[PDB]
């Protein structure tokens, strides 16, 4: 099938005999030469470690929030280490978090117990939930729990952190409530402290060291992300590589991870503005981070490849044609000593007449080709 | 129905165990849309 | 698995401070290791647990140190009344070395 | 006394550079052709508070920059945790602090987060979403004295402190020994009109 | 809050017992528990344990498969015992908890004999 | 394939995560059955 | 008033104030473990 032109286009026609004409057998792309990876040189090295390492975390009602900018997004370290016995991202996983970049970063922790872990995640009810905590039906970040039973964990009654066993209403997500007021239930008559169907909405949590793994204290950390359209301050630790303009590549500029061919930008940008795009909505620019400039993100050549052929009958010498694709960077066919420029593309194998005949094959663009002496 | 409407974001920062359903899902979407687009295509090649 | 308690006997004074060292084979998992006072024909009452954290309701005598491999208790003083066997319970990373273990015993004696 | 805001309130959604795009965004703007409070400060006159509701736009036109501050909070009397803008000539000052302010403050001629950075009409926008108080300022220059005119100039985003205090309240800082506008913000979709420069040159609701 | 263990007789090597320890004030369902036995001349060992979820796995090496333990209802946990020897005397005490223990039973001891 | 062909019983006897699944599948199916209707129409009105 | 059950057993009995507790479920006493023994189980509101 891939042995010359003449094996695809029977391959594709599955058929040991082809006759004359132009088949369409695949599609020539130029692949990319090399990689280049830039973003904002070495900022700072992030607090992440203080997230987790810190003495005391908040209540799960009244959950604490850090926010990381300014920081290298050193993640796999974390997910490496086996003392986070719970680490099943949702939206993304961590194993691969370090190849992204984002805009930026929540780390907000709350301790649940033992198996109240399951009880957070996009699209839950319980007690947590439905009253504490409630993530995001579509959510995209980690969640980071572990056995924190050697600190937080006391004999005699944990009562430090609390949860909300009433509410009202449900919760909307990432909504942190710190009300604290006395809530009635049935015929609601205690407008004042204590009464029937009246109790304090928040009952302590008891945490035991003589307790099971699913009543165990289980810190948990999760972090959420943004999509990029914003500039992102946080980025892992990748190793920066020069850039490339002209010449196709892999980009990873900020975290896009497309590929393409980097030419000069004669579009201006504002100041503010980071990333382009087209009346389609696809990258069709960026600012490089190190070097504020500007360069259109052009695709990468591409098009269809069509074998020009006569019948099997007749001969078995092809010549290809690489549709709208300029000839210079085809080579990236053997037949190499004639190469032919036209509008519909490289046309490798047949040499050009200045006489005029009856179209046979029709190549496009008003020009055709056939097997002549 | 997809996490992400672009085809890097789903296969970095994911590992297959989800990203295999993730992008079954977007190929379904975008196979619908093509489907519907040669589809109406073909009615207006036919007009044409 | 064995936890070695080293010495297996210690004798100490009222006034004296008292230590001991036990040593476990293998990593204890997330600072696992407690430590029981068995009193004769009666099950032991808790004094340390996760090394050096003090349960509630007991006296302020008892002071742990050590992580991983290596731990070790030192009390402040002795009231006569701590003449029990020490236990020093290993929890480990379960699956790996049975799940948990104890020690032998290691007994404090007051010289009067 | 009211006024007729023509066009002016459309600004960047995001940083997203789009060249001769029509891009319908979604977004807490100011409605076209609304009825606008008409505020005064000279001769006495003083200035009241006025709720937020998702957003106020804030036009002040002055010549000698009577306007000296923000203040958005949902108590700003050091009840609770407020925002507080002090603009000063020297530098730019953002913070969180509680204060006691009278009910007429006038100005001479814990904190948790801080921040340092009729010719002239300085068009503003704050608003909160996500957590986020997004500001942004034109400074385009204006001949007629009356009233703001017909036209539109583009607002360019400034800062996006991340306060995470909820505000619902809103005063003004002034300067003592000069109009300003004061608009509210509700979902609206738009229609913005880019230019090949990379500017919003129009735009319909 | 109280246990206290049952089931401690002279009973022939090879023979099967079953030992039990009542929870009194709170159920064997929040609190971790643990079984162990101390040898009349010899140190303490621990042998079974389960509460919350399954977790009857956890059963010490020498232990095998002689020794299972099973919560017959909330507040009662039985031990069942197989292939009784002469080193299996001890007295039995019903731990509770894992790594972390507060209180026992006075314990019931199981002394083998022929 | 949902639970109900009635959007309102889905809503009620469903937390709201199972309530977007189910929906999802009761739209996947109405939207092929309204395109399987335009493309049919398209086709009938070609030859009307 | 918004839930719905196959039966409902209703039964009736006279014991003093401080056997109260004893009715509750999961509690020991004379009355609980002789006299009348409720499910860990229960579904259900005891009245007195
Ligand atoms: C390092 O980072 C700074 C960030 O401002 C960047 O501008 C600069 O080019 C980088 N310099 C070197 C020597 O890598
Ligand atoms: C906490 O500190 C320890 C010190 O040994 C370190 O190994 C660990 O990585 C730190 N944790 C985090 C989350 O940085
Ligand atoms: C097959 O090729 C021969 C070459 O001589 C040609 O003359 C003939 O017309 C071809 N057959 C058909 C059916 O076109
Ligand atoms: C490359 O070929 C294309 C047609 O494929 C043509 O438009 C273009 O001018 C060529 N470039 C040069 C530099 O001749
Ligand atoms: C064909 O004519 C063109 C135009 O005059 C000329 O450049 C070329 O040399 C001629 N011959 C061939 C073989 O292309
Ligand atoms: C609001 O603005 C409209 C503009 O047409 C005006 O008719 C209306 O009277 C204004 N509301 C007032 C003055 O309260
Ligand atoms: C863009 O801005 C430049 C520089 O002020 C100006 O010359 C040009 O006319 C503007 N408009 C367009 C469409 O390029």
């Amino acid at each position: 099938c891939a042995l010359d032109p003449l094996s695809e286009t029977k391959c594709t026609l599955k058929s040991f005999t082809v006759e004359k004409g132009i088949y369409q057998t695949s599609n020539f792309r130029v692949q990319p030469t090399e990689s280049i990876v830039r973003f904002p040189n070495i900022t700072n090295l992030c607090p992440f470690g203080e997230v987790f390492n810190a003495t005391r975390f908040a209540s799960v009602y009244a959950w604490n929030r850090k926010r990381i900018s300014n920081c290298v997004a050193d993640y796999s370290v974390l997910y490496n280490s086996a003392s986070f016995s719970t680490f099943k991202c949702y939206g993304v996983s961590p194993t691969k978090l370090n190849d992204l970049c984002f805009t930026n970063v929540y780390a907000d922790s709350f301790v649940i117990r033992g198996d109240e872990v399951r009880q957070i995640a996009p699209g839950q009810t319980g007690k947590i939930a439905d009253y504490n905590y409630k993530l995001p039906d579509d959510f995209t970040g980690c969640v980071i729990a572990w056995n924190s039973n050697n600190l937080d964990s006391k004999v005699g009654g944990n009562y430090n952190y609390l949860y909300r066993l009433f509410r009202k209403s449900n919760l909307k997500p990432f909504e942190r409530d710190i009300s604290t007021e006395i809530y009635q239930a049935g015929s609601t008559p205690c407008n004042g402290v204590e009464g029937f169907n009246c109790y304090f909405p928040l009952q302590s949590y008891g945490f035991q060291p003589t307790n099971g793994v699913g009543y165990q204290p289980y810190r948990v950390v999760v972090l959420s992300f943004e999509l990029l359209h914003a500039p992102a301050t946080v980025c892992g630790p990748k190793k920066s590589t020069n850039l490339v303009k002209n010449k196709c590549v892999n980009f990873n500029f900020n975290g896009l991870t497309g590929t393409g061919v980097l030419t000069e930008s004669n579009k201006k940008f504002l100041p503010f503005q980071q990333f382009g795009r087209d009346i389609a909505d696809t990258t069709d620019a960026v600012r490089d981070p190190q070097t504020l400039e500007i360069l259109d993100i052009t695709p990468c050549s591409f098009g269809g490849v069509s074998v020009i052929t006569p019948g099997t009958n007749t001969s078995n010498q092809v010549a290809v044609l690489y549709q709208d694709v300029n000839c210079t960077e085809v080579p990236v066919y053997s037949t190499g000593s004639n190469v032919f420029q036209t509008r519909a593309g490289c046309l490798i194998g047949a040499e050009h007449v200045n006489n005029s005949y009856e179209c046979d094959i029709p190549i496009g663009a008003g020009i055709c080709a056939s097997y002549q002496t | 129905g997809a996490i992400s409407s672009v085809l890097n974001d789903i296969l970095s920062r994911l590992d297959p165990p989800e990203a295999e359903v993730q992008i079954d899902r977007l190929i379904t979407g975008r196979l619908q849309s093509l489907q519907t687009y040669v589809t109406q295509q073909l009615i207006r090649a036919a007009e044409i | 698995q064995v936890l070695t308690q080293t010495p297996s006997s210690v004798s100490a004074a009222v006034g004296g401070t008292v230590t001991i060292n036990c040593q476990s084979s293998q990593s204890v998992n997330n600072n696992d290791l407690a430590w029981y006072q068995q009193k004769p024909g009666q099950p032991p009452k808790l004094l340390i647990y996760f090394v050096s954290t003090l349960p509630s309701g007991v006296s302020s005598r008892f002071k742990g140190s050590g992580s991983g491999t290596q731990f070790t208790l030192t009390i402040s003083g002795v009231q006569c009344d701590d003449a029990a066997t020490y236990y020093c319970q290993g929890g480990f990373g379960c699956n790996s070395g049975d799940c948990t273990a104890f020690g032998g015993g290691t007994e404090v004696v007051v010289k009067r | 006394a009211y006024t007729n805001s023509f066009t002016r309130g459309v600004y960047y959604p995001d940083k997203v550079f789009r060249s001769s795009v029509l891009h319908s965004t979604q977004d807490l703007f100011l409605p076209f052709f609304s009825n606008v409070t008409w505020f005064h400060a000279i001769h006495r006159f003083d200035n009241p508070v006025l709720p937020f509701n998702d957003g106020v736009y804030f036009a002040s036109t002055e010549k000698s920059n009577i306007i000296r501050g923000w203040i958005f909070g949902t108590t700003l009397d050091s009840k609770t945790q407020s925002l507080l803008i002090v603009n000063n000539a020297t530098n730019v000052v953002i913070k969180v602090c509680e204060f006691q302010f009278c009910n007429d403050p006038f100005l001479g001629v814990n904190c948790t987060f801080e921040y340092v950075s009729f010719k002239n009409l300085r068009e503003f926008v704050f608003k909160n979403i996500d957590g986020y108080f997004k500001i942004y300022s034109k400074h385009t220059p204006i001949n007629l004295v009356r009233d703001l005119p017909q036209g539109f100039s583009a607002l360019e985003p400034l800062v996006d402190l991340p306060i995470g205090i909820n505000i619902t309240r809103f005063q003004t800082l002034l300067a003592l020994h000069a109009a300003y506008y004061v608009g509210y913000l509700q979902p609206r979709t738009f229609l913005l009109k880019y230019n090949e420069n990379g500017t919003i040159t129009d735009a319909v609701d | 809050q109280s246990l206290e263990e049952s089931g401690g007789d002279l009973v022939k090597p090879g023979a099967s017992l079953t030992l039990t320890c009542t929870a009194s004030g709170f159920t064997f369902s929040r609190y971790y528990m643990s079984w162990v036995r101390q040898a009349p001349g010899k140190g303490l060992q621990w042998i079974g344990c389960i509460d919350n979820t399954i977790d009857t796995t956890y059963y010490a090496s020498w232990a095998k498969g002689r020794f299972t333990i099973s919560k017959t209802s909330s507040t009662t946990v039985t031990l069942q015992m197989t292939s009784l020897s002469a080193a299996d005397t001890a007295t039995y005490f019903c731990a509770r908890g894992m790594v972390v223990v507060d209180l026992w039973g006075p314990g019931t001891l199981v002394t083998v004999s022929s």
